[PDB]
């Protein structure tokens, strides 16, 4: 049976170059057409480029035309996509896919595991933690940090009940932000101290923010 | 409008009663010949390997042409690269040897 | 170009569902469907006419009338809660085009209304000349919600960031939404609203300067 090995999960700055490579085994490769098809984080599939069995026909989605290039080496059962001048919107997972026929087409009967490509303007940044003052509900806004991930805890890790950390959202600025919100009794606001522990290891940051009632 | 000799003209199918020539819907269905049929035949839709050489009219069904590097009535085939011993690929013919 | 399919549908286990994909080029190019279980390579389901690769269930069936293709699952089992996209060539013939995808949920747990909590900007942030509203949603099933922001009465698209729903310990979903604004934009309006449309019904929370 068919096998397809992608590779090269790359982090790259905008305007930079990658060369996604796909190798294929377990079927005659030069009998069949190929194509790259992507998908940005949790937002629908998108066709990138197509190639003919021989290498003649080559199709490119308007969103990439002129920027990327497609080519196969039937001698090495390989298919590439050179990327040039990346865009922040090229942030996607990229699947090399076998088109069912010999001609250039839209029936991808096989899909590689897909390589992840990340394009970010931003550089490493520590978070700016703001407290979310107040059964009461308080928390910590872990605003503007790069890259992923970050560890949130409470009272030196001594509290694990009522704790909820939400997955971080990449902003249009390219800097992540998340919230952790804990639920506590109304009586606790007079007898207990509430500090969150935010540790961002990629930037070597440890911030302990006190949450006091406004 | 009116069925000549029990038959409706190309691009039409006769009505249920027998008195009217209803026209085929362009893009949807067609008829090629003088006929007393109850419906027009639906247009052929193109498969992957193919492009729409002539779009489907009312008098004419759709022509799907095999793409660059293949040829044809069920699926586009890959062209024979070389010839056998002692002996050009088009969108409708293999290589001739 | 662009063929539009509903972003979210549902079925009760053992029932039938038809996912339709609509686009003025599906008048002259056969469709084709894929299935994408969360964090797998899409898996081809029904290519054109109505033929299915070896290995995909009988249950599945592709159809076409006019400018609409339609994937149809009979007796949808548990192992069908996945994303199904469609594709054809574009209007011409050179490009390929994918449907916006449909989140097909298979009904396991009974339906749950979302739990909204909205936070106005903290004084510390405003002192740094910043302002961020935080709208936190949880405990909803099925996991597909429309989050909207309002300035008094007017829809606000700019400054908004939102996450894609995810399964909690309770199997229900949760999502977060953020509105970044200048403190001058914060004071210029009477009220700011976070509106969560789930299964039609919308839950609204409001905060004021």
């Amino acid at each position: 049976e068919v096998q397809l090995v992608q590779s090269g999960g790359g982090v790259e700055r905008p305007g930079g170059s990658l060369r996604l490579s796909c190798a294929a085994s377990g079927f005659t490769f030069d009998d069949y057409a190929m194509s790259w098809v992507r998908q940005a984080p949790g937002k629908g599939l998108e066709w990138v480029s197509g190639i003919n069995w021989q290498g003649g026909s080559t199709g490119y989605a308007d969103s990439v035309k002129g920027r990327v290039t497609i080519s196969r080496d039937n001698a090495k059962n390989s298919l590439y996509l050179q990327m040039n001048s990346l865009r922040a919107e090229d942030t996607a997972v990229y699947y090399c896919a076998k088109i069912l026929g010999a001609g250039r087409g839209w029936y991808f009967d096989y899909w590689g595991k897909g390589t992840t490509v990340t394009v970010s303007s931003a550089s490493t940044k520590g978070p700016s933690v703001f407290p979310l003052a107040p059964t009461a509900a308080l928390g910590c806004l872990v605003k503007d940090y790069f890259p992923e991930p970050v560890t949130v805890s409470w009272n030196s890790g001594a509290l694990t009940s009522g704790v909820h950390t939400f997955p971080a959202v990449l902003q249009s600025s390219g800097l992540y932000s998340l919230s952790s919100v804990v639920t506590v009794p109304s009586s606790s606001l007079g007898t207990q101290t509430y500090i969150c522990n935010v540790n961002h290891k990629p930037s070597n940051t440890k911030v302990d923010k006190k949450v006091e009632p406004k | 409008s009116s069925p000549s000799e029990g038959l409706c003209p190309p691009g039409h199918h006769i009505s249920e009663d027998g008195r009217d020539c209803i026209s085929c819907k362009y893009g949807q269905d067609y008829s090629t010949h003088w006929n007393d049929l109850l419906f027009c035949l639906r247009c052929t839709r193109c498969d992957s390997g193919e492009v729409e050489l002539s779009p489907c009219t009312t008098t004419r069904n759709t022509v799907c042409q095999c793409e660059e590097g293949t040829f044809r009535p069920e699926m586009c085939r890959k062209c024979r690269t070389g010839c056998p011993r002692g002996m050009d690929c088009t969108p409708w013919s293999d290589i001739e040897c | 170009s662009e063929l539009t399919q509903d972003p979210a549908v549902s079925v009760a286990l053992g029932q039938t569902v038809r996912i339709t994909c609509s686009g003025d080029s599906l008048r002259s190019y056969y469709a084709s469907w894929y299935q994408q279980k969360p964090g797998q390579a899409p898996v081809l389901v029904i290519y054109g006419a109505n033929n299915r690769p070896s290995g995909i269930p009988d249950r599945f069936s592709g159809s076409s009338s006019g400018n609409t293709a339609s994937l149809t699952i009979t007796g949808a089992q548990a192992e069908d809660e996945a994303d199904y996209y469609c594709n054809s060539a574009d209007s011409s013939g050179n490009h390929v085009v994918f449907g916006g995808g449909t989140k097909l949920t298979v009904l396991g747990q009974p339906k749950a209304a979302p739990s909204v909590t909205l936070f106005p900007p903290s004084s510390e942030e405003l002192q740094a000349n910043k302002a961020t509203l935080v709208c936190l949603i949880s405990d909803f099933y099925p996991g597909a919600v429309t989050v909207a922001w309002k300035a008094d009465s007017s829809p606000v698209k700019a400054g908004v960031e939102t996450t894609t729903p995810s399964k909690q310990s309770n199997n229900k979903y949760a999502a977060s939404s953020y509105l970044s604004l200048t403190p001058e934009q914060w004071k210029s309006h009477k009220s700011y609203s976070c509106q969560v449309t789930h299964e039609g019904s919308t839950v609204e929370k409001t905060v004021a300067p």
